[PDB]
DNA sequence: GGAGGTCGTGAGTGAT
DNA sequence: CCATCACTCACGACCT
């Protein structure tokens, strides 16, 4: 017979409980508002997932009654990354507040595209990344572009790199908790307090000119001792022809290469440290200066089977 | 023309099929819900899903402050504790000291912080405890915490004094793992023949400790009727510009027997200089 | 009859 | 204030 003012109050049943979940969702009214009902049918989902696997837990919880007025609210805002939380298939458990700083774009504006990690990483990385999230070893980490802001845009150039630290977790008991773990990183951008970092100056023939005096906490040589030695004699044999192929590419009939590789250093006792090592040049046949990350054996595998699958699709 | 109406179809189509995505996704990760094989009606779908969406609490932020530490101490791998400035007893430490410590977590409880470093690091332990008003109350230490099953492990310790809400003071912080991690091994040589470097596999092979053969000439160690035959080798090796050689010798062990090893060689060369970094070798017992 | 979900189309809008 | 492709709402016939 007559199905509007029938359909009708389905509609405004469905879009009435959307609207009293925007009212409870987690933000702020002054973005509360330009919400579509596609983002709170897309971001509250993040929401009540969070709310799922978080409620649905041992109370491992660390500390508490210690860090209870401001403090890990304000930690967060001086951490070098941003925290990042999903499942293995992508979807996403919580984005803090801080991307703001990282990407330029917020919380409330990445995900509300979408409700996964590829709707914000480049889809140039989605294999790579797909990669690590299939790969027991409770450690990953991988390196990847995430989408940028318009506004950094116009100073950066281009979607920034983001080094991924993290590690699948115990997951709770439940339907889709069920053969789908949690993972959870610091993510960290590259592109210029957990993140170590040594850093270095090299000539043309990878002798270190100048090195960080943080490197003594993580080789165990003084700077004084580390100055003009060869970098090659500070690497392992094994990594020598990764190393020496990565120093051809950067030295070219140009400058302003990236080289990325992931190497063992000899620390000072003898103990291999695992060093993934960003090489730029500073100049076209200027200086060499080289960002060095201490990772874990579980980390530099992974980050090299990412950097293989990288030059494999060159 | 005659497509600015029927995109407009499919794109509404892709919206409502984003839609009807997005409530299958609380169709399976609802607990009220997950509970059954008749997924519901949608608007009770919705309702069900605002039930679970009055479940716990939280101008603003995302979740609440036993969330972001959960979190920050799942991605910031360690464990976290509080002390009492002064005393230096253990007021409280989270479970996680069990797997990066190896110590049982009632171990850690009512005992000293001094007790669990190495003696050492104890007055430096105190130095970063000490209070006397020194951003200036948070603490960064590098020390050495005993391990469970000598046995130390280097942790690095973040965090701050706070009063407790003789103790009136009391450091909360989290410790963090600097981890950093047969029949052949590898040495590393100079142009002259001297050793800069061995595989710490050399002790199985032929008993020396690494630095037992560091700075010394390889011919020392090769039997007096072969040396003529290395050094001739070696020095072919630095004319082969990366080529690899291989030379059987007589090597003198530890134990002063002669064992017989085949030494495949090749320089590395700087991609710039061209100068010999150093003559890579490895050498294989063979008999 | 009575839910309950879809679809192609009409319109209100925030935007360069 | 006025087109413009693009969002993002609502609508009423019309299947399962």
């Amino acid at each position: 017979r007559s199905t509007k003012g029938a359909s009708k109050a389905r509609r405004d049943q469905i879009n009435a409980e959307i609207r009293n979940l925007k009212e409870l969702l987690p933000l702020a009214e002054a973005d509360k508002v330009r919400l579509s009902y596609l983002h709170i049918m897309s971001l509250a989902c993040i929401y009540t997932r969070k709310g799922v696997f978080f409620a649905g837990g041992t109370p491992l919880a660390g500390p508490t009654g210690l860090l209870s007025a401001q403090e890990l609210e304000d930690i967060v805002a001086a951490l070098p990354g941003f925290l990042l939380v999903f499942t293995a298939e992508g979807k996403l458990l919580y984005l803090s507040e801080s991307v703001s700083e990282h990407l330029g774009h917020s919380m409330v504006d990445l995900v509300a595209q979408g409700d996964s990690i590829y709707d914000i990483i480049d889809p140039a990385d989605h294999l790579t990344v797909r990669q690590q999230l299939t790969m027991l070893d409770a450690d990953r980490l991988f390196r990847c572009r995430f989408n940028t802001s318009k506004s950094l845009r116009r100073q950066s150039s281009g979607n920034k790199l983001v080094l991924i630290r993290g590690r699948f977790h115990a997951h709770p008991p439940g339907a889709y908790w069920a053969g789908n773990p949690v993972f959870t990183a610091f993510c960290a951008p590259l592109e210029p307090l957990f993140l170590a970092m040594f850093q270095s100056r090299h000539a043309k023939d990878l002798a270190l000119l100048d090195v960080s005096e943080s490197v003594l906490i993580y080789l165990g040589f003084e700077r004084s001792e580390l100055l003009c030695k060869s970098w090659y004699g500070l690497l392992h044999p094994e990594d020598l022809a990764q190393a020496s192929s990565q120093h051809y590419r950067l030295l070219a009939e140009s400058g302003d290469i990236q080289a990325e590789m992931v190497v063992r250093l000899q620390a000072k006792h003898g103990g291999w440290t695992w060093i993934y090592c960003m090489l730029y040049s500073e100049g076209p046949e200027g200086p060499i200066t080289a960002n060095n990350y201490p990772i874990s054996d579980t980390e530099a595998w992974s980050l090299r089977q990412q950097l293989n699958s990288e030059d494999t699709q060159a | 023309s005659k497509f600015s109406r029927e995109n407009h179809s499919e794109i509404e189509r892709r919206r409502r099929n984003k839609m009807t995505q997005y409530i299958t996704e609380l169709s399976d990760m609802v607990p009220t819900c997950s509970a059954l094989a008749r997924k519901p009606d949608k608007l009770t779908i919705l309702r069900m899903a605002v039930s679970h969406m009055k479940s716990m609490r939280g101008k603003p932020s995302f979740l609440t402050e036993q969330e972001l530490k959960h979190l920050i101490l799942e991605a910031a791998d360690g464990f976290l504790f509080v002390v009492a400035a002064e005393t230096g007893r253990v007021i409280y430490v989270s479970d996680s000291v069990t797997p990066v410590l190896n110590q049982p977590q009632s171990e850690w409880f009512g005992s000293t912080l001094y007790e669990q470093v190495h003696p050492d690091d104890v007055e430096k332990l105190r130095e970063q405890l000490c209070t006397s008003e020194n951003m200036g109350s948070r603490r960064s230490f590098i020390c050495r915490m005993r391990c469970g099953n000598a046995q130390y492990a280097v942790v690095h310790c973040t965090g701050y004094i706070k009063a407790w809400p003789g103790s009136k003071y009391c450091l909360v912080a989290i410790g963090r793992l600097q981890v950093t991690s047969p029949t052949e091994f590898l040495s590393r040589h100079n142009s002259d023949g001297i050793i800069t470097f061995v595989d710490p596999r050399c002790i199985s092979v032929i008993g020396y400790q690494p630095q037992d053969l560091l700075g010394k000439d390889i011919l020392e160690f090769c039997h007096p009727e072969d040396q003529s035959h290395l050094r001739e080798s070696f020095q072919q090796v630095v004319k082969l510009k990366g080529q690899v050689l291989s030379v059987m010798y007589r090597f003198r062990t530890k134990n002063r027997e002669w064992l017989l090893i085949r030494t495949s060689s090749f320089t590395f060369q700087n991609p710039y200089s061209d100068e010999i970094e150093y003559v890579t070798c490895t050498n294989t017992n063979v008999k």
